[PDB]
């Protein structure tokens, strides 16, 4: 359907624009605040835009050197073809955080191009379902912050413990991928706690 | 000369 | 220091983003650069190349960027940056098997580093012109650094072999003293010198240390003898 | 400088009070004057509440680490 179509599109955009900005990429207040409507007029989608021409690149606040790609793809399975495209245009415009969406599943050998090519282009598949709403905004999700080496290490001054003692997350749960995260990296949790307020916990990502 | 030969005497 | 603030105010500008002042200064997209890499301590090879193209950049008729680059580059985190990427560079090249001269990154780190350093030479007489490197920096100096850092991972490979007999022969401990010539006579391998001395001191090594202890005693513009290598 | 909380648990109650009261059954020295006690367990009790047990707790930190505290350097409650 025509309309749902660009009522998902839509939602679609304002998740990742969340989704970068709360990974501390420059985000503009407007696409944050960008309406249905307003989507319809900055561009009917089915046999109208596009899942190439949809394809946004978004800077690094902290690094104006970084820039991320969000991709979609025009086709259902993303092919092998597709992901050399995407991988040409970053080496073209020297990239190598490209972020791209699935219609409805990844072929299982793409997925095996982006855990091989991983180092020299970091590429995450990504539902477009599960990209539909933003999960973040949950009430049962505490609120997460990505923590720093330096924080880590004084952190673990603080306390004299390893990496091996904290508790862990799952590096392919929904939240991580949300941000990103990789191995190593530990993220800051504050939670509402009914007997102290607020709780702070960190979560080793596995 | 001198840098090799001190990397070949490395990897023995 | 008040280079430093200089590239200081210009960050803080762009931490108020102001249009007016960013566009501007063409150093803004060079300090994007400086900025990540003082943070870290470390110029990695993209942002390497970034200020490569940032040198390209400048035309002729306005070269005096130059020497507010350089002046930019006179900030004294600045030459911590650059020097232990140098000697950083130069420890992780002896397991590749590379030499300073088939090191562009390091060629390119060279060049930046010469630039910075005669800065206060172009704010004194407006030199807009590229400092030159040293060619026995890059087969002697470098390739001696070179020799002491792989003599002593021959002699630790053999400790971690067993079977040494009594009386085992000591590192050889002594000193090739072009190399003292060159801390001597060159600021530049003086102070890339300086840094090697304070990284070998953070992998303590007392053989290569007191080994190259002598020579560093005469310097070249007593920089063996400043603030920065004294507090390091 | 130790961190750990200047107060006794109840656990280091126990068994510095045991082990002092066994110390006594086995012919030790009284560090404080009894009148005319028998049992060693009230006799350990009196000299709690008189802060004059010779032991020495030493709690084992999580990393391996440890603190020493004299039993009169803690809060008795």
């Amino acid at each position: 359907d025509d309309e749902e179509e660009t009522y998902r599109l839509w939602k679609i955009r304002k998740t990742i624009m969340q989704l970068c900005h709360d990974r501390g990429y420059l985000v503009t207040q407007d696409e944050l605040d960008q309406t249905l409507e307003e989507f319809k007029a900055q561009f009917k989608p089915s046999e109208g835009p596009r899942r190439t021409d949809l394809t946004v690149l978004v800077a690094h606040n902290d690094d104006p050197t970084d820039q991320m790609f969000v991709f979609f793809p025009e086709e259902p399975k993303v092919g092998i073809k597709t992901i050399k495209v995407y991988c040409q245009r970053m080496q073209e415009e020297n990239i190598t955080r490209a972020l791209i969406v699935v219609q409805q599943g990844m072929t299982p050998s793409a997925k095996q191009s982006l855990v091989d090519m991983a180092p020299k282009y970091i590429l995450e598949q990504f539902l477009q379902q599960e990209l539909l709403i933003n999960i973040t905004e949950h009430e049962l999700v505490p609120e997460h912050v990505v923590m720093t080496k330096e924080e880590v290490t004084e952190l673990l001054a603080r306390y004299k413990l390893r990496e091996n003692q904290l508790p862990r997350i799952q590096a392919g749960d929904p939240v991580a991928r949300y941000f990103g995260i990789k191995r190593g990296q530990v993220v800051k949790i504050i939670r509402p706690s009914e007997t102290a307020g607020r709780y702070i916990t960190y979560r080793l990502v596995q | 000369e001198a840098l090799q030969k001190k990397f070949n005497k490395l990897k023995k | 220091h008040y280079c430093t603030l200089r590239a200081e105010l210009l960050m803080s500008l762009h931490d108020l983003d102001v249009g007016e002042i960013c566009t501007v200064d063409p150093c803004h997209k060079f300090t994007w650069c400086l900025d990540a890499c003082i943070r870290e301590r470390f110029v990695d090879s993209k942002r390497a190349r970034e200020l490569q193209g940032f040198l390209d950049g400048v035309k002729k008729g306005q070269e005096q960027v130059l020497g507010d680059l350089s002046m930019i580059l006179c900030d004294p985190f600045a030459i911590n940056t650059l020097a232990l990427s140098t000697v950083r560079h130069l420890q992780e090249l002896v397991g590749q098997e590379t030499l300073p001269r088939d090191s562009p990154d390091l060629l390119l780190l060279l060049r930046l580093l010469a630039l910075g350093q005669g800065a206060w030479d172009m704010i004194d007489s407006q030199v807009f012109k590229e400092p030159k490197m040293e060619v026995e920096l890059i087969t002697r100096f470098l390739p001696m650094l070179m020799s002491f850092l792989v003599d002593d991972y021959t002699f630790n490979v053999d400790q971690k072999l067993p079977a040494e007999e009594k009386a085992p022969v000591s590192y050889p401990n002594t000193l090739p003293e072009s190399f003292t010539k060159f801390l001597q006579e060159q600021r530049m391998a003086c102070e890339v010198g300086l840094y090697y001395v304070l990284h070998i001191t953070k992998q303590r090594n007392k053989n290569a240390l007191l080994r190259l202890l002598p020579g560093l005693v005469e310097t070249f513009g007593d920089l063996a003898f400043g603030d920065i290598f004294l507090h390091l | 400088k130790r961190i750990t909380t200047p107060y006794m648990t109840k656990y280091e109650r126990a068994r510095v009070l045991g082990t002092r009261a066994l110390q006594i059954a086995m012919c030790a020295p009284v560090m404080v004057e009894l009148e005319g006690e028998t049992d060693p367990l009230l006799i350990a009790m009196k000299e709690l509440k008189a802060r004059k047990i010779p032991i020495i707790i030493r709690r084992y930190l999580p990393d391996g680490s440890y603190e020493d505290w004299g039993v009169d350097e803690l809060i008795i409650s």
